RNA sequence: UGGCUUGUGGCAGUCAAGCGUUCAUAGCGACAUUGCUUUUUGAUUCUUCGAUGUCGGCUCUUCCUAUCAUACCGAAGCAGA
RNA sequence: UAGAGUUAAGGUGCCGGAAUACACGCUCAUCAACAAAAGGUGUUAGUUCAUCUAGACAGCCGGACGGUGGCCAUGGAAGUCGGAAUCCGCUAAGGAGUGUGUAACAACUCACCGGCCGAAUGAACUAGCCCUGAAAAUGGAUGGCGCCAAGCGUGUUACCUAU
RNA sequence: CCAGCAUCAGUUUUGGUGGCAGGAUAAACCCAUAGGAAUGUAGCUUGCCUCGGUAAGUAUUAUAGCCUGUGGGAAUACUGC
């Protein structure tokens, strides 16, 4: 598993990371096909909400530092099945959009802006 | 390499020379381990410890297991195991008698295919055989080893296995669940 | 006579037009297959079956190697990327004795005196370097020759070393 | 030069070249001569008979047990008194070391010159042949070729 | 010489008796159950000089005769080193004698003072060996008690050694307390 | 006649493209070869003229399994059978 | 023609005289004791390279998405026939697809890929010991005893050796 | 009368052990001193996580590679005794 592939990977996450603000992690929960889409439509823009394997995406929060800290304390959010979103398009309208299809597997929480919320 | 293992508070092991004995409430169970060179009688107060100097494939192979069966065997003395096998028939009713009353060493099944005869075979040490609750399909092994445990399995498997007929037609087969 | 007894050469040479009284048929139906065309054009590599021995391949087998992966080199295309040659000819006439009988014979047939091998078979050689099945074929992808040399070293007597040319 | 095959067993082509050294039997052997003529015979004859170049002492004792004549049986053994002087005298080669620093420098005669034999018979090789004999020449480990340091102790026992 | 055939391997205890037996020293050797022959229990069974196939249906009439125990082997063995054909070789051959159990109920050269070879070490050597004590079973070799028994036999001899012998050392035990 | 090779050739491994309903190997197998082997069927005067008398069968004196049937086992494109 | 002095060709566990020696090593199958096409998780070493804390790899655990039955062979073709375009999607992953399944839908699984875990793993290339291919008739019948080193290579040493 | 073999005393020839030396040479069983490059073990201190350890400083506890300069060691292939 070529280490090249992995290095910009994690480099592109904290591109996308430090142009933002908001992150909250996405708590997949099992689901049932068309309702992973049904997530993805209400946002729709410039949002963070694909997969991606998690080892990678660990580094990229650890290996953040925009200003001094990095995304301090997200570790026991992320574990398991999970997921984050974040970019471009409106701040509280990417954020209750996840919460509005899933309500049968609800999503998580995540620091917002980074004030820590759960 | 070298490995440990530890005893907890109502066990005792004890290995001396090959000859090894771990002690629980349903019974004590003996085996044998001792492999070349590989020396397991180095008791360190509550830490049995395995170890050898030598390595290669075969060899490291009997540092393992040395190291396994005393955590397997503590598992069998204490809470016992349950290796699960099931009495399937086609027509004819399978007929059983257990290891209590009138099997005093011996389990039988009579009826097997379409057996006026029977078909015995013993059983190995102090295996408690629950077969059934009220009726079941199921017979389940259980005792204080592991290994003399499911040697109640494959007593009863092998002497009737279906073979002087055919295995895939007729159904008559007390055959392995899973282990 | 299996090709096991079709293998070396105390048979020496007879090959000339001038100096023969006639010929049998051969076996041999083509030369270059799968491509005419592209000899080094299409195909960059090769493998070569090259000979450890100085043997004779006879006519026999000689077809034979050839016309298994005719029939096989079918399914990928009846002209797919690999060009199977035939080099070194049956230029020699296979000399093979008997019917032979010393005594209580018809016309007596003799055997020793009567040393020439009166032409039955015919057959190449296929000495040290040189080789029959040449297998130009292609760069990336399909090379499907490696294969067709196993197939081509088993209609062939002994033991050849396979080089990439 | 020494001799180390034996008398069977030569093709005429060893026949021919063998002939003027003048040497029956096995181990013998006779001073050759050096200038050109040596290679076409050391190139024939290398695998019947080996060389080297030895010292002043170890073509010393050679020449007093194997002291030979041509003809008449020794009296006096071969001291320095025993060439020159004695009784009669042979030729007017004084000791056994200006005999050594006759024939090894340039070689000005021959030994049937100085009143000796032909050939001298020597002896085997106390130590041995074993594997360096018939099996390869010098560079591997063999009896034949150039024993430039090797033929001193061995020729030190043929003596 | 008295030596005694225990806990090691056959052949190279065989060849050391023939180098004994040589002039004409009346070596008897003690056990041959307790030796160990090499091979398996596959290639090794059906070809074996007991009965399984070969050597005990192996006869004519003035032709062969070989045996069926693991007590007769190292007798037959050791013609078939020092053979009969020789005037030393015949004569050899009667000073060695092979007994099954240990009759002698002292202790001669017998374990610790032996000659080299015998004892192999097998760890890294030796998956697959046979024993002269198992082979010998289902070939007519019964009747354990009578042969097996000399073990109860030689156990009476050491019996003899350990009494007097008991005497001795409790004595010698008395003068080193002092 | 015996020896030798296996010529003339038998058997198997098997290159496995074809073709059998789809489908390299239930089966059928273009094209043939490698090792083994000594059976179809013979090449050779090696070893033999003060004997080298034949075939089918009766009768009575062996050993091996390249295996028809009896003990034991497994699989199918075989419903029990 | 004879007794000594020295050694070849070649031997020393034993029949039957001489090391049950010394040093290092793969391997212990009694290897040693014939055999090709053609083939292998015994078992060891060297070289080059994919691969690696920029989270290697396995097991266990998931997301099996919207456009959508993409399009077209064809009587029908359905991701799932043949052949080409080669994406959008949501831009921390799902290709216009790794394998199964029904004429086919009906049904199912997943490399690609996700999530636990946390260190050296894996392709080639080259060499050695092993290992598979190998059937016949009188009593060991590929040694008598038998040997796991008393086999063999490489390096060394001692003893024996032709009129 | 040749070969085997012969009292008793003295000596040669050929090879080795053991002690010693020359040709000719200096590594060693193991040999000085000064300056610069290096980097191993014990002990102490400080920092951080965790109950088990690790990183940094340590020339200021103790010791070394390899080169350069100066100074000092040095029995043996061959050959003889």
């Amino acid at each position: 598993g070529i280490r090249e592939k992995k290095a910009e990977y994690f480099a592109k996450l904290r591109e996308y990371l430090e142009e933002y603000k908001s992150l909250f992690v996405v708590g997949v929960d099992n689901v049932s096909s068309q309702q992973m889409h049904e997530v993805r439509k209400e946002l729709r823009g410039r949002a963070v909400v694909l997969m991606g394997k998690n080892t990678m995406v660990r580094r990229a929060i650890r290996g953040f530092l925009s200003d001094l800290p990095d995304f301090e304390k997200l570790l026991p959010f992320v574990k398991g099945y999970v997921g984050f979103v974040f970019t471009n398009e409106p701040l509280t309208e990417i954020k209750n959009v996840i919460v509005s299809n899933r309500v049968a597997a609800p999503a998580r929480a995540g620091a917002v802006a980074p004030e820590d919320i759960w | 390499t070298e490995q440990q293992i530890e005893v907890p508070e109502g066990v005792t092991v004890s290995i001396k020379s090959r000859i090894v004995k771990v002690v629980g409430p349903r019974g004590t169970l003996t085996k044998n381990l001792k492999h070349i060179d590989v020396t397991f009688t180095k008791v360190n107060n509550q830490l049995i410890k395995v170890a050898v100097h030598n390595g290669g494939r075969k060899h490291v192979a009997a540092l393992r297991t040395v190291k396994s069966l005393v955590d397997n065997m503590i598992t069998g003395v204490t809470k016992g195991y349950k290796y699960k096998m099931r009495y399937v028939y086609a027509h004819f009713p399978i007929n059983v008698n257990i290891v209590e009353k009138d099997g005093a060493k011996f389990i039988e099944v009579r009826n097997f295919l379409g057996d006026k005869k029977i078909r015995n075979v013993p059983v190995r040490d102090g295996v408690t055989i629950e077969f059934s609750t009220n009726v079941k399909d199921e017979i389940v092994l259980s005792g204080n080893s592991v290994e003399d445990v499911s040697q109640n399995a494959a007593d009863l498997q092998q002497i009737c296995r279906v073979r002087n007929k055919d295995i895939r037609k007729f159904l008559d087969g007390i055959y392995v669940s899973h282990k | 006579r299996p090709a096991r007894c079709y293998r070396y050469q105390k048979n020496k040479p007879y090959p000339k037009s001038r100096y023969n009284r006639a010929v049998p048929d051969s076996k041999i139906r083509i030369y270059d297959l799968g491509k005419k065309k592209a000899t080094v054009d299409e195909f960059p590599l090769c493998v070569h079956l090259v000979s450890n021995e100085l043997e004779q391949l006879s006519s026999e087998a000689l077809e034979a190697a050839r016309i298994c992966a005719n029939k096989y080199m079918t399914t990928v295309s009846g002209r797919d990327a690999f060009h199977l040659r035939v080099r070194v000819h049956p230029f020699h006439v296979l000399r093979i004795n008997k019917m032979l009988s010393c005594a209580g014979a018809d016309r007596l047939q003799q055997g020793m005196r009567g040393a020439w091998g009166k032409p039955h078979g015919l057959a190449a050689r296929v000495d040290i370097g040189q080789i029959i099945f040449s297998v130009r074929t292609k760069d990336s992808n399909k090379d499907v020759v490696v294969e067709g040399l196993r197939r081509a070293r088993y209609k062939f007597p002994g033991q050849q070393k396979i080089i990439l040319s | 030069v020494v001799r180390i095959k034996g008398i069977n067993k030569i093709p005429p082509k060893p026949r021919k070249v063998l002939q003027l050294l003048r040497l029956t039997r096995i181990n013998s052997g006779t001073f050759v001569k050096v200038t050109k003529a040596t290679l076409e015979l050391l190139k024939l004859i290398e695998p019947y008979v080996a060389y080297g170049y030895p010292s002043y002492s170890t073509i010393r004792q050679l020449v007093y047990k194997r002291g030979f004549g041509k003809i008449n049986k020794q009296r006096v053994p071969l001291s320095d008194n025993a060439i020159i002087e004695a009784n009669l005298g042979k030729y007017g080669i004084l000791s056994i070391d200006d005999l050594i620093h006759e024939i090894i420098t340039v070689g000005p005669h021959f030994k049937q010159a100085n009143n000796f034999l032909w050939p001298f018979k020597l002896s085997n090789p106390s130590g041995g042949w074993g594997v360096p004999r018939k099996f390869k020449h010098f560079i591997q480990g063999g009896s034949f070729g150039n024993r430039e340091e090797f033929i001193n102790k061995l020729v030190k026992s043929m003596n | 010489v008295v030596i005694d055939g225990k806990g090691h391997l056959v052949g190279r205890l065989a060849s050391v008796v023939a180098k004994q037996l040589l002039n004409g020293q009346k070596i008897v050797v003690v056990r041959a159950e307790e030796l160990n022959i090499s091979g398996e229990f596959f290639r090794n069974k059906l070809k074996y000089h007991d009965f399984l196939r070969k050597a005990t249906a192996f006869n004519k009439t003035r032709g062969p005769f070989h045996f069926r125990a693991p007590s007769r082997i190292f007798y037959k063995a050791l013609r078939g080193m020092v053979s009969h054909k020789t005037a030393r070789g015949k004569a050899a051959l009667e000073r060695l004698k092979v007994f099954e159990g240990i009759p002698p109920p002292y202790d001669k050269k017998k374990r610790v003072v032996v000659p080299q070879a015998l004892r192999v070490l097998r760890l890294k050597p030796g998956r697959k060996y046979t024993t002269l004590g198992k082979l010998s079973t289902s070939v007519g070799w019964k009747a354990a008690a009578a042969a097996a028994a000399a073990a109860a036999a030689a156990a009476a001899a050491a019996a003899a050694a350990a009494a007097a012998a008991a005497a001795a050392a409790a004595a010698a035990a008395a003068a080193a307390a002092a």
